[PDB]
């Protein structure tokens, strides 16, 4: 039996950015909750649509995890319905959005001295991202009514900024890593399920 | 886009920013005070100067968005902080006189000597030395000869620093689109904008007036019975119906009167209250106190401590390896992190400071949230309000019953209550006429009322018919007595300790009053009250975002500042008095000098 490859999306050495999240398909194969409960302090397994209990015996089409490491007072925008930098302008989901959000404090390898700026989200964005949208573009944000011709400057300012992690902030400045996995059914039979 | 979006813009960038830097200053000078090494100081110096220069670059950057175009109040405050110019109006001549004017005042201020008419190789500093011998010695020759030896060797080096220092000041004042250098400190008070809580710059003047008219009595009445039971010590100096001498009130500048309470006890006999040696019995540590003064916190409401200010706070002295500053300081270094300094021993005093300690950092943590610039106290005298209220109610008798100090059939007797009242006294009331007087004279001098060849004979007839102090010596124009002090020689403000005094009982008896207490105020303990803890809280959150007459409304229901509240902490000791002074003359005549 192919059991589900949940090794390498929750355990994995560096994570994405909150700009480029990754995204990877698991299909057919064999669930594997039960291995899913180790590294047992959680901040947060709120589920939506469906039970945890239930989504043992449960059929589905395709199954996605999206990985990125945000700061302790920001995993609140992560969930349906929710307004601020982080679901305006890097990750959105849907209202109608099924599945469950995995967080867990990682200030132990995801934080050094000095600062870990090599995680960055974006600040400026003139329009708002439609769910499940990512933009890895790096133009200059226009902030006046003079154009920058891709440089900076007055009023023109760069997107991205950098987080900074250190190992003496607080729980809500300190890195999260953040799993969140998406159900979707389509027209093809259902084979991503186990017995 | 209007100016508010690109305001808006611009602001969202420098509070991301600044929340960096100020970390990385805030990190090596916490590194620095735990160990005083050298390459400390370098990382200090070098991190210090990235966040100025940063500051000045955006500083110059924002002027480009007029405070008349901006409608929402929240981003007129981040702006109006932003676009202060300090000393940047000034040339580059004139900005190099004024720093090297106020380094050398401090650099004489700090190594300042004084030597003896005897042997002249042994000689003192200020400290220690010629606070010893102002604060433990009765000898009036002594007192007189360290008054006037500091005045005489130190105070002719800054007269001709500050005359160019008030000019320049006051230049920079009239070219920063002010009135003079006492108008700008007078600023901080200042609000406009919202309707129904305007506060002019120049109606701080009047409400101290105000104030001050209605503490005279108690003062008066304090003072006639200091030179009562002053005149025991020195039978033959001081006259029944004068001014106290300058060089006999316990401190070298007579700020504080504490150090006369060995002369004017009212009952000698009877003990205070002090649990040293029961701490001490007990096995007490640092340890212990803390937990004891979070659990305080913690029983009105404000929530635990982090769990990073365990493990990141040093609370005893580290030993003979490590050199480190014991000053008593709470530290916001942002993005969570706050720690306490000090070198805890196992004292009253230290259980008392450990509650103004954590209260300072309970304040700090309640406007976290808020914008970086707005990270602060409404006013320049709320920090100091909030640790002295919450310091307050630890050191009744009734709290230390509760935690298990004291023995429990203790008689809290009617005297011991007079005891108490007459010390916090001779600390909160006999300063206040003090930083009146220096303030005024200060104000005075910027505006210009007074001319350059009256300083000291305005300095004195101001000491001698507001405080009721005379000088042992006569004075001419070449002294600057006013800069002896340390908060003149060095640029500071004075009129925030005034103000906290008249805040904190005005918050104290606000709070007793939401606790459903019922007796003399003095007697009051907020702990076990939700109520009380709400109501501050509710302060406490938010910071700059609101003037101060909101958020003193939000917790005392009063509009501005008021000296009932003081009075009636110390209606007992005020009767006593009357009772203590119907054979002596309640007040001071100005005519009588000891040089006479
Ligand atoms: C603050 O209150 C605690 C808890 O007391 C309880 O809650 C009160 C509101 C009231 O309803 C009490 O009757 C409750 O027992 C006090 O801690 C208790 O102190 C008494 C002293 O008589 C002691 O016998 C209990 O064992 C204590 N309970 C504990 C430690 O859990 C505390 O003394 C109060 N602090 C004050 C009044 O300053
Ligand atoms: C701070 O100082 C700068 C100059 O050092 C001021 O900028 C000038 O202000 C005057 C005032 O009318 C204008 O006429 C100039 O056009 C401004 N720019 C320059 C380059 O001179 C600035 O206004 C000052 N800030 C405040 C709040 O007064
Ligand atoms: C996660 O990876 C580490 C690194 O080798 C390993 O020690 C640990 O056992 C792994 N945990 C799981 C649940 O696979
Ligand atoms: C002021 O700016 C803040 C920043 O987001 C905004 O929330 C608030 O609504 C603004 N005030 C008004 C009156 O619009
Ligand atoms: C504060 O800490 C104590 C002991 O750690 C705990 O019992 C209490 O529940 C905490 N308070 C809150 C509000 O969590
Ligand atoms: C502080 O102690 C010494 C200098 O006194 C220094 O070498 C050491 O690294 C410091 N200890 C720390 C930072 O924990
Ligand atoms: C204290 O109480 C006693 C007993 O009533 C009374 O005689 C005395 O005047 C009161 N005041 C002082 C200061 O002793
Ligand atoms: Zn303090």
């Amino acid at each position: 039996t192919n059991l589900c490859p949940f090794d390498e999306v929750f355990n994995a050495t560096t994570f994405a950015s909150v700009y480029a999240w990754n995204r990877k398909r698991i299909s057919n194969c064999v669930a594997d909750y039960s291995v899913l409960y180790n590294f047992a302090p959680f901040f947060a397994f709120k589920c939506y649509g469906v039970s945890p209990t239930k989504l043992n015996d449960l059929c589905f089409t395709n199954v996605y995890a999206d990985s990125f490491v945000i700061r302790g007072n920001e995993v609140s925008q992560i969930a349906p319905g929710q307004t601020g930098n982080i679901a305006d302008y890097n990750y959105k989901l849907p209202d109608d959005f099924t599945g469950c959000v995995i967080a867990w404090n990682s200030n132990k390898l995801d934080s050094t001295v000095g600062g870990n700026y090599n995680y960055r989200y974006r600040l400026f964005r003139k329009s708002k991202l439609k769910p499940f949208e990512r933009d890895i573009s790096t133009e200059i944000y226009q902030a006046g009514n003079k154009p920058c011709n891709g440089v900076a400057g007055v009023n023109c300012y760069f997107p991205l900024q950098s987080y900074g992690f250190r190992p003496t902030y607080g729980v809500g400045h300190q890195p999260y890593r953040v799993v969140v996995l998406s159900f979707e059914l389509l027209h093809a039979p259902a084979t991503v399920c186990g017995p | 886009s209007t100016i508010e979006e690109q305001a808006k813009t611009f602001l969202d960038k420098f509070n991301h920013e600044a929340e960096d830097l100020f970390y990385q200053s805030s990190l090596a000078s916490w590194n620095y005070n735990t160990n005083i090494t050298e390459e400390n100081v370098q990382n200090m110096n070098n991190a210090g100067d990235k966040w100025s220069a940063f500051l000045k670059e955006q500083s110059t950057l924002a002027q480009m968005y007029p405070l008349q175009e901006i409608q929402n109040l929240t981003v007129k405050l981040q702006l109006q902080a932003l676009q202060q110019n300090g000393s940047s109006v000034l040339s580059e001549d004139k900005s190099k006189r004024l720093n090297t004017i106020l380094n050398t005042m401090s650099t004489i201020y700090s190594t300042g000597k004084v030597c003896n008419p005897d042997n002249p190789q042994e000689c003192l500093l200020l400290e220690p030395g010629l606070n010893e011998i102002m604060a433990n010695s009765l000898d009036y020759n002594e007192r007189l000869w360290a008054w006037e030896s500091w005045r005489s060797e130190v105070g002719k080096q800054l007269r001709p620093l500050y005359e160019e220092y008030v000019v320049l000041k006051n230049e920079m004042a009239r070219a920063n689109h002010y009135e003079d250098y006492g108008d700008y400190w007078r600023g901080d008070y200042e609000v406009n904008g919202v309707d129904g809580y305007d506060y002019s710059r120049g109606q701080l003047i009047e409400d101290v007036e105000h104030t001050f008219e209605e503490i005279k009595p108690l003062y008066e009445h304090l003072h006639a019975y200091v030179r009562a039971k002053l005149m025991n010590a020195y039978p033959s100096y001081i006259s029944p119906i004068g001014c106290l001498p300058a060089h006999l009130l316990g401190d070298m500048w007579g700020r504080f009167w504490t150090n006369l309470y060995s002369l004017t006890v009212p009952f000698g006999q009877k003990p205070n209250i002090d649990v040293t040696d029961a701490m001490v019995d007990q096995a007490w540590d640092a340890q212990r106190i803390f937990k004891e003064a979070e659990k305080f916190f913690v029983s009105v409401g404000l929530p635990n401590m982090t769990q990073g200010f365990w493990e990141n706070s040093m609370l005893t002295d580290p030993g003979n390896v490590q050199k480190a500053v014991c000053h008593p300081t709470a530290w916001d270094l942002g993005k969570g992190d706050f720690r306490i300094l000090m070198c805890t021993k196992v004292t009253m005093d230290d259980f008392l400071t450990a509650h103004h300690e954590m209260g300072h950092i309970q304040y700090d943590m309640a406007y976290a949230a808020q914008p970086f610039l707005l990270r602060n106290g409404a006013n320049e005298g709320f920090h100091e309000a909030v640790g002295e209220i919450m310091s307050l109610s630890a050191a009744t008798p009734k709290h230390l019953k509760s935690i298990g100090l004291l023995s429990p059939d203790f008689q809290e007797d009617n005297e011991t209550e007079i005891n108490f009242l007459l010390k916090q006294a001779l600390t909160i009331v006999g300063t206040l006429p003090f930083t009146y007087m220096l303030e005024k004279w200060r104000w005075m001098v910027f505006k210009g009322e007074i001319p350059k060849d009256q300083w000291m004979k305005k300095w004195w007839e101001m000491k001698r018919e507001i405080v009721g102090v005379v000088e042992p010596v006569p004075h001419d124009e070449t002294y600057c007595d006013p800069a002896s002090l340390f908060h003149v020689s060095n640029d500071y403000s004075f009129i925030r300790y005034y103000t906290r005094t008249l805040y904190q009982f005005q918050f104290q008896e606000a709070l007793c009053q939401a606790a459903k207490h019922e007796g003399p105020l003095h007697k009051c303990d907020i702990s076990n009250s939700t109520e009380a803890g709400q109501k501050l809280f509710n302060m406490l959150r938010l910071g700059k975002s609101e003037p101060w007459t909101l958020a003193l409304e939000n917790v005392v229901g009063a509009k501005n500042m008021n000296v009932r509240p003081l009075l009636n902490y110390f209606e007992p000791l005020f009767t006593w008095l009357k009772d203590q002074n119907k054979n002596s003359f309640v007040g001071w005549s100005t005519d009588w000098s000891p040089y006479a």
